[PDB]
RNA sequence: UAAGGGAAGUCGGCAAAAUAGAUCCGUAACUUCGGGAAAAGGAUUGGCUCUAAGGGUUGGACAACCAACUUAGAACUGGUACGGACAGGGGGAAUCUGACUGUCUAAUUAAAACAUAGCAU
RNA sequence: GCGGGUAAACGGCGGGAGUAACUAUGACUCUCUUAAGGUAGCCAAAUGCCUCGUCAUCUAAUUAGUGACGCGCAUGAAUGG
RNA sequence: GUCUUGGCCAGCCAUGGUGACAACGGGUAACGGAGGGUUAGGGCUCGACCCCGGAGAAGGAGCCUGAGAAACGGCUACUACAUCCAAGGAAGGCAGCAGGCGCGCAAAUUACCCAAUCCCGACACGGGGAGGUAGUGACAAUAAAUACUGAUACAGGGCUCUU
RNA sequence: GGUAAUUCCAGCUCCAAUAGCGUAUAUUAAAGUUGUUGAGGUUAAAAAGCUCGUAGUUGAACCUUGGGCUCGGCCCGUCGGU
RNA sequence: AGGACUUUUACCGUGAACAAAUCAGAUCGCUCAAAGAAGGCCUAUGCUCGAAUGUACUAGCAUGGAAUAAUAGAAUAGGACG
RNA sequence: GGUGAAAUUCUUGGAUUUAUUGAAGACUAACUACUGCGAAAGCAUUUGCCAAGGAUGUUUUCAUUAAUCAGGAACGAAAGUUAGGGGAUCGAAGACGAUCAGAUACCGUCGUAGUCUUAACCAUAAACUAUGCCGAUUAGGGAUCGGACGGUGUUAUUUUUUGACCCGUUCGGCACCUUACGAUAAAUCAAAAUGUUUGGGCUCCUGGGGGAGUAUGGUCGCAAGGCUGAAACUUAAAGAAAUUG
RNA sequence: AAAGCUAUCCAAACUCGGUCAUUUAGAGGAAGUAAAAGUCGUAACAAGGUCUCCGUUGGUGAACCAGCGGAGGGAUCAUU
RNA sequence: UUUUUUUUUUUUUUUUU
């Protein structure tokens, strides 16, 4: 996997993580 | 080399820089943080005792085709669950459900050794009797 | 920015010596440089050195005879005790009978062997062999 | 090199070895100090005084002719400028950039140069306060720069 | 491994150079990196030059020459055989081919 | 107004009780950084005898003649009572909904409805 | 009438079958079909019949409350999410 | 007030004190040291523990006697734990020596004696689980059994000769 | 180790230490793999995108040298005094 | 022994003081050794050597050295000298 | 039109092509280079204004005022954000036509945000010379840019000055060519040399590969995100430069 | 001179909040690692069959694709 | 200058005058 889009996949996953935390908060 | 300071009054910088860079050393970092006391299945001890929960088989890593015989053991001292390898030919018969066994390190410093994946401990004694003694014709398993 | 004119002199000396040149131009001029040169000259590791006078820091032209292996400075100038000369000599020189470690003591710029005679110590500033 | 540029350019003036007035000068040290005082009284800066004396009146080096540099002559005669040359030109330059920067706001290159010009003033004024030329409470302020230069 | 001393272009000391478009790809490539050919050939082919001279009226007319500057990217020049892969030692020879 | 219990009553804490002034302390999540906030939660408060500070005018860090309130400190005192009547917030953790202020079915519905700024056509 | 544009115009936004080395599910495939087949989001929500849905929490006990799940009878983007 | 100095405390006055040269705060599976292990030099690491200093006697606080204690094989009170009882009451502190439970991978006899080292007492005389002796004891360390030898027969390496 | 196993299970033989040997964990040397002595930074990990700048660290040359008069101790030789 | 006149710091030399035990290390045939501080000699009468020595980084105390590294000095002379 | 070939698409309402003119917005070709300026990012039509800069020359002035910098601050491509203006071309997303087993792609026709500008953010790039800043020394050579100096002869002007060209010296730059007394593991390097014969000054970063530039806490941002930044666990290799196939 | 009693002081202890530090349960969600003869594609290594890679933005079962700007670690050290 | 997807696990070498 390209590191450019491994970074994009993780960055997308981080954005979803923050939404799940805002939901609980 | 490096651009380290070379003044006569730069001991503070030299000591501070060494203290910062010493954390990258894996073995000093392990000791300084005290990870053995924190995260290790043992409390930093050489051995530990536990109760055999079940017998499991572990497939050997390539290139090797065998079923390594192991047991799921719950440590008495802290309740953590680990997997322990049972060495020697046919020694899994001696171990049974709800037995009291003693575990030790398996190789070098908590890393799995050999073609056994994810197993980092070994069984030493069962019911207060050495596994080698049981495996040889030396001692008898307790009547219980 | 010039920080060690002594290092500049010895580096220029060593560069010309390795290139096989029989002379070298040294800038600038300092009391330490002249005294350090005279220590060379007493043991014969160099030849004539001539200082050119000017209305500023002077220049020195050193004639090299080719019997000079390595000359270097020590930074910083560590404070050396009498018991520490042997460790300094062992760790820094070749076999302990050819080279000479240069110190600065209350008696002036002078050798490590001379320190053992006069029973004095000070700060290491250079070496040669 | 330059303190605020890559600028590794060597260019200076080489003072001759003589330290002695040349035989073709027939001027008295009293006369040249009178020339120095007259020029300084008019308003000439000590840097400017040396240029006009050297170019027109044949004084190669005032120190060689007399024995004292121009500024020490001016202080002895009580005509030294209140503000040193070095700060006055640096502060005047900074004031010039401000009037350009007030009108032109998109000039981010001029903004960067002003920081360099200001940084030299602070480093310089720090040195003068150390030796005692300026009062220890002297401070260079952005809006008060024009007042000092006037 | 660094394949070439000049990387692949000529901009040492230039910072940034505006790009251009490849002649037959439209690829956006820097002007100094691109491979440029200046071609000067007769506007009529040599085979048909004689017939044009026949129709000359007005028989002293000289056929004009087309003046083209072709700019290529690396992929197009190599595929178009404008430039070819050279040996490790032969890569450093910066001389135009002789005539 | 009620002993003990304290919502077990009831569709539902409806009704009532509780808190309440001033001074000092302390104040969370969250946040549009403006708020939340009087968050939450504590301590003091009477009378009497004093002391101190905070000004003006006329004559040269002073002297004399006036002035009415506010604040602070200390003894003493009492069946430990003191915003002694009057007057005078209950609070917190969340969910749904409307952003808020505002408006309407005079005489059963004041609301989540209407309006609003903002956005768009 | 014919032809083109227009959805912050009114509005609309699909079925069936097979398939992964325990089983289960179906990333994948085939087919019918539409103007398009509901995207980002959200949910037994004032919108979910079955329904007192299933799991967890709250209580001694909860058809109530809250947090999750989602083939959602019949959620959903200025008919604004 | 104390044996005495001291913001140690009570009154009055002033706004100072520390910090990037790391103050303040947090962690320590941290009692400090003499020292143990291992290193050419420079170092790394450990130090509960036979010695010196500190602190504690289930957890805090208070106090009497006394030259000397905030004492605990002294007292008083509270919390936890726990013993006897006629139920009204009484009594307790093994991190002293043995021993038991628990905990754990992990550590000994409910023995003999003041004879030796010293301490204490009114004291030559008595007491001392300080201390010594013995038992368990593969912590570690030192020395050191499990075998010695003659001939006969055979083989090899030599020796004078290779008949 | 997949039907000729010098590696498993055994029999024989041999090797190392030997009243000891093995194993697990902690630490030290090896480790110039923490580098003050004494590491590395183009491509193996690593020069901040660039500049200014405080604390810190470091910072051009220059002031009594030269000569002589001597006196004594010790060391390197032959004189050796007993 | 009383006073006056000494630029001040860093650095080096020397000296005093600096628990035992440990460590290095001297001596003695505990049958050798680990250990221990004993012992040895005379037939005796009683006679005697020992139980050494080194180790105190850094901080503190006293003195000497004056190179090296810093800091002051007379400039609006408010300077030195009887 | 367009392509390997086509098709979607436009067209007797005259498409495409021809000539003239107008409007709009963007951009500044050829000149253009182993050339220049800028701290870097970057900077290419003319003219005027505003402020700045390096090199050069100096027998001007001050006299150590300096170097590098933890935190701290200014600038910082493209993309992206907020509010207006503009919106020609190109063109994420989207819709079709092909190809293909599929084609949510490469190819072709459209086409929104964007691309342009003012005000305010964002602070990241293979932001690269993958090579920190200051200083000294060390092999030769020729080009080239800016300045200065000396000489020579043509050319234009000239009350004999200046410009262009020629030769040489020197300072300061962008680089380059051969070599190794050296360096490196090697490729290669005039610095990556002057280092086991190891010390000129300063700052920053790294300690086998993953997990991971992730989780968490803090802080900055309207948001996207930026800066700081682990551990559990897992593994005997991952990796660099060359060699023969 | 005992019990008792007045007023300060030292202050255990408990209750009620606050803060710090360290452990620990949790439906469900989203990752990582390992184990191999699982399904689907073939993104990268050759010009890997659309050169590869970086920053940013958007989209798609998945590897990935596309727009803008950049780099060569390129498949060009070069065209007079 | 039309396109060309994939290849199940392990197994592939030692000494001296
Ligand atoms: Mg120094
Ligand atoms: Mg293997
Ligand atoms: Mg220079
Ligand atoms: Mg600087
Ligand atoms: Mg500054
Ligand atoms: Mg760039
Ligand atoms: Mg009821
Ligand atoms: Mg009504
Ligand atoms: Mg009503
Ligand atoms: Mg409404
Ligand atoms: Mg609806
Ligand atoms: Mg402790
Ligand atoms: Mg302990
Ligand atoms: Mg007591
Ligand atoms: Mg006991
Ligand atoms: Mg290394
Ligand atoms: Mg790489
Ligand atoms: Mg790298
Ligand atoms: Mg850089
Ligand atoms: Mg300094
Ligand atoms: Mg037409
Ligand atoms: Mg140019
Ligand atoms: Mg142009
Ligand atoms: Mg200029
Ligand atoms: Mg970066
Ligand atoms: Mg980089
Ligand atoms: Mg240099
Ligand atoms: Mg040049
Ligand atoms: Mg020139
Ligand atoms: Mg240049
Ligand atoms: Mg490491
Ligand atoms: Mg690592
Ligand atoms: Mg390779
Ligand atoms: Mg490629
Ligand atoms: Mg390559
Ligand atoms: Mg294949
Ligand atoms: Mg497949
Ligand atoms: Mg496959």
């Amino acid at each position: 996997m390209r590191a450019k889009w491994r970074k994009k996949r993780v960055r997308r996953l981080k954005r979803k993580r923050r939404k799940m935390r805002a939901r609980s908060k | 080399s490096g651009g380290k300071p070379r003044g006569l009054n730069a001991a503070r910088k030299l000591r501070n820089n060494r203290r910062e860079q010493r954390w990258s050393d894996l073995h000093y970092k392990k000791r300084a943080l005290g990870t053995a006391f924190k995260s290790s299945p043992f409390g930093g001890s050489s051995h530990a005792k536990g109760i055999v929960l079940e017998k499991v088989g572990v497939e050997a890593k390539q290139p090797n085709s065998a079923i390594r015989k192991c047991v799921r053991v719950q440590l008495i001292k802290n309740g953590k669950k680990v997997t322990a390898f049972v060495p020697n030919d046919g020694c899994l018969n001696f171990v049974d459900e709800n037995d009291e066994v003693l575990l030790a390190g398996f190789g070098r410093k908590g890393k799995a050794k050999g073609d056994i994946p994810g197993v980092r401990f070994k069984v030493v004694k069962v019911s207060g009797v050495g596994l080698l003694a049981l495996w040889k014709e030396k001692k008898e398993k307790p009547r219980s | 920015v010039r920080t060690s004119v002594l290092h500049d002199a010895l580096n220029s000396i060593n560069n010309a010596e390795k290139a096989g040149k029989r002379q070298v131009l040294i800038r600038p001029s300092s009391k330490v440089i002249i005294k350090f040169l005279q220590v060379m000259q007493k043991h014969g590791y160099i030849g004539e050195f001539e200082e050119v006078d000017d209305h500023r820091s002077g220049k020195i032209v050193v004639q090299l005879n080719g019997r000079m292996n390595k000359c270097g400075v020590i930074s910083p100038r560590y404070n050396v005790r009498l018991a520490e000369l042997e460790k300094w000599v062992v760790k820094l020189l070749p076999a302990r009978q050819f080279g000479y470690v240069i110190l600065t003591t209350s008696a002036g710029i002078m050798d490590h062997e001379e320190a053992r005679r006069k029973h004095v110590s000070g700060k290491i500033i250079g070496f040669f062999y | 090199g330059r303190m605020h540029s890559k600028g590794k350019g060597i260019s200076a003036s080489a003072i001759p070895y003589s330290r002695n007035p040349p035989s073709w000068l027939k001027t008295t040290p009293e006369q040249v100090v009178d020339q120095i005082c007259k020029l300084a009284k008019k308003g000439a800066t000590p840097s400017q005084i040396g240029v006009i004396l050297r170019d027109s009146h044949g004084i190669a080096q005032v120190k060689v002719v007399t024995g004292n540099k121009i500024l020490r002559i001016l202080k002895s005669n009580g005509l030294a400028p209140d503000l040193p040359e070095d700060l006055y030109m640096l502060i005047k330059k900074a004031v010039a950039v401000r009037k350009h920067l007030e009108r032109n706001r998109k000039d981010k290159d001029s903004k960067f140069r002003l920081i360099l010009i200001e940084s030299r003033i602070h480093r310089l004024a720090r040195y003068y306060k150390t030796v005692g030329v300026l009062p220890p409470t002297w401070k260079y302020e952005s809006s008060t720069a024009s007042t000092i230069v006037s | 491994v660094k394949k070439r001393k000049n990387n692949g272009r000529n901009k040492k000391g230039r910072g940034h150079v505006k790009p251009i478009r490849c002649s037959n790809c439209s690829r956006c490539t820097p002007k100094d990196k691109a491979i440029k050919r200046f071609t000067i050939r007769n506007m009529v082919e040599s085979a048909a030059i004689r017939d044009i001279s026949d129709a000359s009226v007005f028989a002293e007319y000289t056929v004009p020459k087309m003046y083209l500057k072709l700019q290529y990217c690396v992929s197009c020049a190599i595929h178009g055989k404008i430039v070819r892969v050279r040996s490790r030692e032969g890569r450093r020879n910066r001389a135009p081919p002789p005539r």
